[PDB]
RNA sequence: AGCGUGUGCCUACCCUACGCCGGCAGGCGCGGGUAACCCGUUGAACCCCAUUCGUGAUGGGGAUCGGGGAUUGCAAUUAUUCCCCAUGAACGAGGAAUUCCCAGUAAGUGCGGGUCAUAAGCUUGCGUUGAUUAAGUCCCUGCCC
RNA sequence: GGGCACCACC
């Protein structure tokens, strides 16, 4: 039936199993330290998170 | 009488050292035995990213950095006096953990 | 005036200890020593057919200097650079089945024993043998 | 260090010419299907000194080397050393040599071509076979 | 042109090595190889044999370079 | 002249179980069989067997179509007509005994071989 | 040696010591670490000391192919990656033209992070060895007064 | 007509 086929493809690994936690975009993702943000969102929220530019 | 370890973690050094000094002074005013504060190596988290939201222009990079500082204090004392001195210690930005080894 | 291992040259010490192990004749040698190369980054088999004795001597000397090493530590000790065609070179480790058999053969001679923490170390008999070999090396170096 | 009275400058082994001035370990690598590892293990199995030239060997040593090279499995040479393990047609482990290797490769290509597998078609057309990009490299040999 | 060096000594070349090499005032496997039309390995073996016999002094030994000289 | 797969003829291959055939196959096929076949491969096998049973004694079986390009050719498939999807069309392939151990997708090409034309203005 | 990472809300996927099996890729057990605590005294590579080779497209170089084995995955064919035998191409220092660089620098040599179920010929950092030349000019290029 | 720059030269 449809219930079995719909969303049946496994998504336990790969680019399709991960997305940004702010905009749900799967490209340019930052996983270090469990940030789970794309690079643009991280650059937008870095000061709020606590990353400072010293060099 | 317990061997009690206080671990202080912070992002800025001024507040961390102020809290450590307050704890040391408070403990020593009760005629207690204090060891430390012993300073652990500073941790430096780094994230290097591209500035441009697209792939156009000169390849320029932002280097964001976060620093974490850690202190240890040892006390030979009963639990009640430690909580007495700790209650004042609450400071914005400093994480204080008290353990009995 | 007692000679220890650290006093003498290490390469001559390894040569003399390998000769002593070969002359003793009680070391156990695997059957496949003549058909294997010592690591995956090597291109050929060792030039010296009596390479097992040399490797055993080197392992004993290393356990003398730094005790408690396991099979992985010996594998890292004898690892080297690997060149792979048109790609950049990288570090590569040695073969585990050679290090393990060398350690087992040295334990068969009552020169190496299991360590309490883990790994293997030297017995007092092995240390005595190594110090005697070092004394012989020093005497040979001085007399000539 | 003087040259022996009976010295073979050129040897004829397996329809191949062997240079008697090269060392025996690398002299026999002129045979197609024999490499440095296989030559060294064969010579180590024949108890032949590796410090002598190919022309210094006697006929007994040469025939012993040839016999050991033809039939490795008799002389404790492991299966993983062989270059024709587990044949498709007959399932026998062996080491294939100069002409046998040339016709064995031909039969391996013919099998793929007749069955019309993709690899056989790529071999027939003359293109790359192991999934390499062909857009920018491999131009040499093409018009 | 091609360089065809002997790999095993002949009578004439062995006589040359035994007679003229121990007077060269600078003996080196490359020098002996270039003068006697000999390969490097045979030159090294011959020089080691001459050193064993005591007909030639050794100055310095290295994996890259070995240096020999005539007797005083 | 008679077909043999690693010294084994077709009849013995048909008699063998999967465990025996694992040792005849190569590393990839052996690992695939060790990990097991799923429901879709079994359904394809069942359909092929059903189609082959109904063939007339002197005629070929009806063609069975499939999308399974990663299916391993077993000795029980020899003599069946399989249409394999290449993304656009089902190409008809008759399983020969020399196809044992290959995939189905190796026999239905997924692209048109290149015949080159005159280079355009944008080439220098 | 040095900079660093390590068991994750969804979220499945961590770093690994030691013992045994295998020749190797690997497989089994059994422990530590949420970390100046365990991997780890991070036994790195170049470098150093000996051995073999000997100007031969050669034991330089390792492309292209054949046959086997193992790991990640739901799935490896149009070869994911890795290992073993075998095969052994051009290449003998590169025309016109053109790039970067002034001291622990250029270059050589490895090691971390990102990507990452599988994973570096890229990038971003880190050490190790370590120079020739110059302390000038507006000739070329370009920008300003 | 001057000044500067190993993304210029020497
Ligand atoms: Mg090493
Ligand atoms: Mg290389
Ligand atoms: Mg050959
Ligand atoms: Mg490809
Ligand atoms: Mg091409
Ligand atoms: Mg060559
Ligand atoms: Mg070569
Ligand atoms: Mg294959
Ligand atoms: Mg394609
Ligand atoms: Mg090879
Ligand atoms: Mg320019
Ligand atoms: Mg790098
Ligand atoms: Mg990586
Ligand atoms: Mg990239
Ligand atoms: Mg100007
Ligand atoms: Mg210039
Ligand atoms: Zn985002």
């Amino acid at each position: 039936g449809h219930q079995q086929l719909y969303w049946s493809h496994p998504r336990k690994f790969g680019q399709g199993s991960r997305s940004c936690r702010v905009c749900s975009n799967r490209h340019g993702l930052i996983r270090k330290y469990g940030l789970n943000m794309c690079r643009q969102c991280f650059r937008q929220y870095a000061k709020d998170i606590g990353f400072i530019k010293l060099d | 009488i317990h061997r009690i370890r206080i671990t202080l973690t912070s992002r800025n050094v001024k507040s961390l050292e102020k809290v450590c000094a307050d704890l040391i002074r408070g403990a020593k005013e009760k005629n207690l035995k204090v060891k430390g504060p012993v300073r652990m190596p500073t941790k430096t988290l780094r994230i290097t990213t591209r500035k441009t939201p697209c792939g156009e222009g000169s390849k320029t990079w932002d280097r964001f950095q976060m620093r974490i500082h850690k202190r240890l204090i040892d006390l030979h004392s009963p639990s009640e006096i430690v909580k007495q001195i700790t209650s004042i210690s609450i400071e914005p930005g400093v994480e204080v953990e008290v353990t009995i080894a | 005036p007692g000679v220890t291992v650290k006093d003498v040259n290490q390469q001559e010490f390894v040569r003399a200890l390998a000769a002593f192990l070969k002359k003793s004749g009680k070391l156990k040698v695997p059957e496949w020593v003549d058909t294997v190369k010592l690591a995956k980054h090597k291109e050929l088999a060792p030039y010296d057919e009596n390479w097992f004795y040399t490797r055993a001597a080197s392992t004993a000397r290393h356990l003398y200097l730094r005790g408690g090493a396991g099979v992985g530590s010996m594998t890292k000790i004898y690892g080297g650079r690997q060149r792979n065609g048109v790609m950049p070179s990288h570090f590569s480790r040695g073969s585990k089945s050679v290090a393990r058999r060398v350690l087992q053969a040295l334990e068969g001679l009552k020169m190496v024993e299991k360590d309490q923490d883990g790994g293997r170390k030297l017995t007092p008999q092995g240390q005595r043998d190594l110090d005697r070999i070092a004394g012989q090396v020093a005497a040979a170096n001085k007399k000539h | 260090l003087v040259i022996p009275e009976k010295f073979q400058h050129i040897l004829r082994v397996l329809n191949t010419n062997i240079d008697g001035r090269r060392k025996i370990a690398f002299a026999i690598t002129a045979i197609k299907g024999v490499g440095r590892r296989y030559a060294h293990v064969v010579l180590r199995k024949a108890d032949i000194d590796l410090t002598k030239r190919a022309g210094e060997l006697t006929e007994d040593e040469v025939e012993r080397v040839i016999t050991i090279m033809q039939n490795p499995r008799q002389y404790k040479i492991p299966d993983w050393f062989l270059n024709r393990q587990k044949d498709v047609k007959d399932g026998k482990y062996s080491q294939v040599l100069a002409n046998g290797l040339d016709n064995k490769l031909r039969e391996d290509l013919e099998r793929l071509k007749k069955i019309r597998a993709h690899r056989g078609l790529r071999h027939f057309w003359g293109l790359r076979v192991r999934g390499q990009h062909t857009k920018t490299t491999g131009r040499r040999g093409r018009t | 042109d091609k360089l065809n060096n002997l790999v095993l000594f002949d009578k004439a070349t062995y006589d040359k090595l035994c007679k003229e090499v121990p007077n060269y005032k600078l003996i080196t496997p490359a020098v002996v190889s270039e003068r006697l039309k000999i390969r490097g390995s045979l030159a090294r073996a011959a020089l080691q044999e001459l050193l064993s016999k005591g007909l030639i002094k050794l100055v310095s030994k290295h994996r890259a370079q070995v240096i020999y000289t005539r007797n005083t | 002249r008679k077909f043999t797969y690693r010294g084994v003829d077709l009849d013995q291959l048909l008699d063998m179980s999967y465990e025996q055939l694992m040792q005849l196959y190569s590393a990839r096929q052996r690992r695939r069989l060790n990990r097991g076949l799923r429901r879709k491969q079994h359904s394809l096998l069942k359909r092929l067997r059903k189609a082959k049973k109904e063939a007339p004694p002197m005629e070929k079986p009806e063609v069975v179509k499939t999308h399974l390009r990663d299916m391993i050719i077993l000795p029980e498939m020899v003599g069946s007509m399989v249409g394999v999807y290449n993304g656009k069309t089902f190409n008809q392939v008759e399983i020969k005994p020399e196809m044992i151990g290959h995939y189905l997708g190796e026999f239905s090409i997924t692209y048109k071989p290149v015949k080159h034309g005159r280079p355009g203005i944008g080439a220098t």
